[PDB]
RNA sequence: AGAACUGGCGAUGCGGGAUGAACCGAACGUAGAGUUAAGGUGCCGGAAUACACGCUCAUCAGACACCACAAAAGGUGUUAGUUCAUCUAGACAGCCGGACGGUGGCCAUGGAAGUCGGAAUCCGCUAAGGAGUGUGUAACAACUCACCGGCCGAAUGAACUA
RNA sequence: GCAGUCAAGCGUUCAUAGCGACAUUGCUUUUUGAUUCUUCGAUGUCGGCUCUUCCUAUCAUACCGAAGCAGAAUUCGGUAA
């Protein structure tokens, strides 16, 4: 839930006698530590199949290390939320250089607008927007003209010592 | 005057291949270009002849040079290696009193205690032939 | 007496108005809210009445 | 959302000068000049040519982006006012007092002078503002007209006259008397 | 509905394209109502005039460039405001229709189409003295 | 006011909640050194005017469990989002051209030709042009708009959610 | 006791100028109750008189916005103790 690593996980039932070979069941899952991924592949397996762990176990846990962790990319993201009076589907984009940074801005843009901490949000879907003009919310079309500069006014210099024998400029 | 006067503030603008001087981490004190924008406070830089590895980097601990050279977007580490090589960036940026103070504030932390005495001295020598120039006209 | 013109040209700064139902606040025939900030920018207008 | 760029076109017509420092604006042409202060608005201007200069904002919120339009505008009605420049006419509307309205003057100041207004035995003055000037029409009858470089001034003008004559204690909309604003173009280019 | 009268204007314009055999881009720039219903009349007897939105007309030609491909060289001529007349007849006899009468203070050519090839209705305005004198200066240079 | 299980106060100081029996932390011989809890670190005050992404401007902002209250209902403030519809077969907005034929359609009457008004709303030629949106005329005129298009080039409208 | 939200109706016509039913959200602590924490090694109570200060849910006065405001008169509302 905060340093964000993106893991497999991949699960199945504990093996019957009648069933031996049960069906083996994977999700990506977003979490900080690998105890919390665990725990997070049953929160929802258990909403998804009839399972709690103790009728089942943990077959694998690897990372998903991103593939190309250097090329920006738009990502398309879509989410389902519990607000204070509802419950809501909702679709976002993210333009960053991986997934795992790209959940991390997700899960803060959720707590600043919507006021959402990481328990009231499930990542229904995460996807790099191949063909740009695919990319739909503004906020990041706004990236992706041809030849994109712009200037940072208002320089704000931060000061080593609290006394300072000059006026400051904020030129940049 | 009859023409329209308009001063513009002329800004480091953040464009691919702005070069950039490095302030917090690791690669302090570094150079690197600015590879491609991710958004409005990041970007992508890489500072291959220096050693500052390709990566994401907050805007905010970074600050613009006046050098911009020629770069695709986006481009791998490797013809970033060859355009900034090829464009003598190290070179333009040595040539500044920025990077030049720099190098003078570096140089004055390194001296020994006899050095510094040797300054005093020698600027002692320099003083003596300054303030009669300074009352000959 | 006060010709038809005038009597239009006045009444276009005198009655052609809408008011707040809250506020009472003299609105522009056209609006749309309130613009005072007291009944909350209110989207309940009326037209200010006309004359006999 | 925080739009990076958005900005706004100012043409400079034939025969006026626009100067620009740490946003204080003078617009110089036929008619004279005009100066206002911008300092209440982050936005950057930039000459492309003697006939076009833009105004942006970089990185702004929406209501620093209105703020552009607007300065866009107000530098606007400079350059057309100091060429075409404002005029404002008026109309006594009364129903049955005659509104007298004269020029007066103490200590070299001119000023609007309304008398009868319904009936009153008061009078009623409203200064006559700089570079604003006071004609009154020929054959239009009960009109009076004021022109000059600035809209705001001459604008105000207009309508510190029409505030003076507010009607009170009386339903205003049977008892219409004041002087109201008729029409507002400019000195040149027909009426 | 409103893409039932599009797909209705593509049918018919690609009638046209299939069975006349000359075409004729005429430029409509200004030009009364009144103007081009007695462009109707004049030429009731063969031609047909068939006016269009631009964009509906680049898409429809270059979705029929399947068979009757060489109709893709029209579309650098369909800019601005233009329209098309289809015609058998012969060459000037309509273009002078066209160009001549139900003119005041009359729609102009601008291109023309025959069996994939391009007229500036320069060449065709032509003035047979040029045919005349390439035959004779030909036969004074054999001479 | 009155019961259930448990933990407390009473009988108990210590650190935190400014304050305070009961909350949180933790229970106590006399002390040194270290580390922490709960809670804090602009200044009062020991401890980053630390780092990071947003959000918010209040002529009544807001600022931390127990806790020293606020509700229905509203807001064209501003943010993110949803559904429906339009749009690369070119919309939306903006500038620009066309706005025609039966035809002054029928009544009515000083006159009323699209526009006092009753009654119908048909056709032609169309890419399109109402038996007419308004201005206008004594009645025509003239002008306007719907309707179609020239340009432009990727967005637009409506209802909502918090 | 005082104030709202919804808008069926009153209001010749017209929900909302001025009112406002069925319902519904609230506020106040000059009503009356509920409670019984404080004070029974106690020190009266009501009303008035006199005098000061405070509240604002404003009766008057100042300036306004509304009207079923022609005028006069009134009525609703705002800034306002
Ligand atoms: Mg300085
Ligand atoms: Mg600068
Ligand atoms: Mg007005
Ligand atoms: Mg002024
Ligand atoms: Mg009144
Ligand atoms: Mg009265
Ligand atoms: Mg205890
Ligand atoms: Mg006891
Ligand atoms: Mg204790
Ligand atoms: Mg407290
Ligand atoms: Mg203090
Ligand atoms: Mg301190
Ligand atoms: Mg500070
Ligand atoms: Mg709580
Ligand atoms: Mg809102
Ligand atoms: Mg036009
Ligand atoms: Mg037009
Ligand atoms: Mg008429
Ligand atoms: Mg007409
Ligand atoms: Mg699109
Ligand atoms: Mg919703
Ligand atoms: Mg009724
Ligand atoms: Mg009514
Ligand atoms: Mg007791
Ligand atoms: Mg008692
Ligand atoms: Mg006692
Ligand atoms: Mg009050
Ligand atoms: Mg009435
Ligand atoms: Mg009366
Ligand atoms: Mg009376
Ligand atoms: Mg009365
Ligand atoms: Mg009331
Ligand atoms: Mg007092
Ligand atoms: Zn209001």
């Amino acid at each position: 839930m905060a340093h964000f690593k993106e893991y497999q996980v991949i699960g199945r039932r504990l093996p019957t006698e009648s069933v031996p070979e049960p069906k083996l069941f994977r999700m990506r899952i977003f979490a900080s530590n690998e105890v919390i991924a665990k725990s997070r592949y049953w929160y929802f397996l258990q909403k998804l199949h009839k399972v709690k762990k103790a009728s089942g176990e943990i077959v694998s846990i690897n990372q998903i290390n991103e593939a190309h962790p250097t090329k920006v990319k738009n990502f398309g993201v879509w989410v389902r939320y519990d607000s204070r009076s509802g419950t809501h589907n909702m679709y976002k984009e993210i333009r960053d250089v991986s997934r795992v940074a790209a959940v991390e801005t997700l899960y803060q843009d959720m707590a600043a607008r919507h006021r959402a901490r990481f328990r009231s949000i499930h990542i229904l879907k995460v996807a790099e927007i191949e063909k740009t003009a695919d990319v739909k919310r503004q906020y990041v079309k706004q990236f992706l003209t041809k030849d994109l500069k712009f200037p940072l006014p208002h320089r704000v210099q931060k000061s080593t010592k609290t006394f300072s024998y000059k006026r400051p400029s904020t030129f940049y | 005057s009859t023409d329209s006067i308009v001063k513009a503030s002329n800004w480091r603008l953040v464009e691919v291949g702005r070069v950039v001087l490095i302030k917090k981490g690791q690669s302090a004190g570094k150079l690197a270009a600015i590879v491609e924008i991710i958004d409005q406070k990041k970007v992508l830089i890489d500072g291959p002849k220096a050693g500052v590895p390709r990566q994401a980097i907050n805007l905010g601990q970074v600050v613009l040079t006046p050098l911009t050279f020629a770069l695709p977007r986006g481009a791998r580490t490797a013809t970033v290696s060859k355009k900034w090589a090829a464009a003598a960036v190290c070179e333009k940026w040595a040539a500044s009193s920025w990077a030049k103070k720099i190098a003078q504030r570096e140089r004055r932390a390194a001296l020994t205690d006899f050095e510094r005495f040797q300054v005093m001295v020698l600027r002692k020598q320099k003083r003596y032939t300054v303030k009669k120039a300074l009352a000959k006209a | 007496i006060i010709e038809p013109s005038l009597k239009a040209l006045a009444s276009k700064y005198n009655c052609d108005k809408s008011v707040c139902r809250k506020c009472y606040a003299r609105l522009p025939p056209r609006a749309t809210n309130c613009r005072k900030r007291k009944c909350g920018h209110t989207n309940q207008l009326r037209p200010k009445k006309k004359l006999k | 959302m925080k739009y990076i760029q958005t900005e706004q076109q100012i043409e400079v017509p034939e025969g006026v000068t626009v100067s620009i420092k740490s946003r204080i604006v003078k617009v110089v042409g036929p008619r004279g000049t005009l100066t206002k202060n911008l300092k209440h608005i982050d936005v950057t201007f930039t000459k492309v040519n003697n006939q076009l200069i833009k105004v942006a904002v970089h990185n702004g919120g929406r209501k620093h982006v209105a703020a552009l339009r607007t300065v866009k505008s107000l530098v606007d009605n400079m350059i057309t006012g100091v060429t075409k420049g404002y005029k404002y006419k008026m109309r006594y509307v009364y129903a049955h007092f005659p509104i007298n309205v004269n020029i007066v003057e103490k200590d070299g100041a001119k000023f609007i002078e309304v008398r009868n207004f319904l009936g009153d035995k008061k009078i009623r003055n409203v200064p006559v503002r700089d570079g604003v000037t006071i004609e009154f029409s020929t054959n239009v009858k009960d009109e009076i007209v004021l022109s000059g470089n600035s809209v705001e001034d001459v604008s105000q003008n207009a309508a510190d006259l029409q505030q003076i004559c507010r009607v009170r204690n009386k339903d205003i909309r049977k008892f219409l008397d004041g002087i109201y604003v008729s029409h507002k173009g400019f000195i040149t280019e027909d009426l | 509905g409103i893409r039932e009268k599009k797909a209705e204007y593509f049918a018919k314009l690609r009638e046209y394209l299939e069975e006349y055999k000359s075409l004729f881009v005429v430029g409509v720039d200004n030009v009364s109502s009144q103007q081009m219903h007695e462009v109707r009349k004049e030429l009731r007897g063969r031609a047909v005039v068939l006016m269009g939105k631009n964009t509906m007309v680049r898409r429809a030609i270059r979705g029929f460039l399947s068979d009757l491909p060489d109709f893709e060289k029209l579309l650098p001529f369909v800019k601005g405001n233009v329209g098309f007349v289809f015609t058998n007849e012969p060459l000037t006899e309509i273009k002078n229709v066209i160009v001549s009468n139900r003119v005041a203070a009359g729609l102009t050519v601008v291109q023309v189409y025959d069996n994939g090839q391009v007229f500036p209705s320069s060449i065709l305005d032509i003035t047979d003295e040029e045919l005349v004198s390439h035959f004779v200066s030909a036969v004074s240079t054999i001479a």
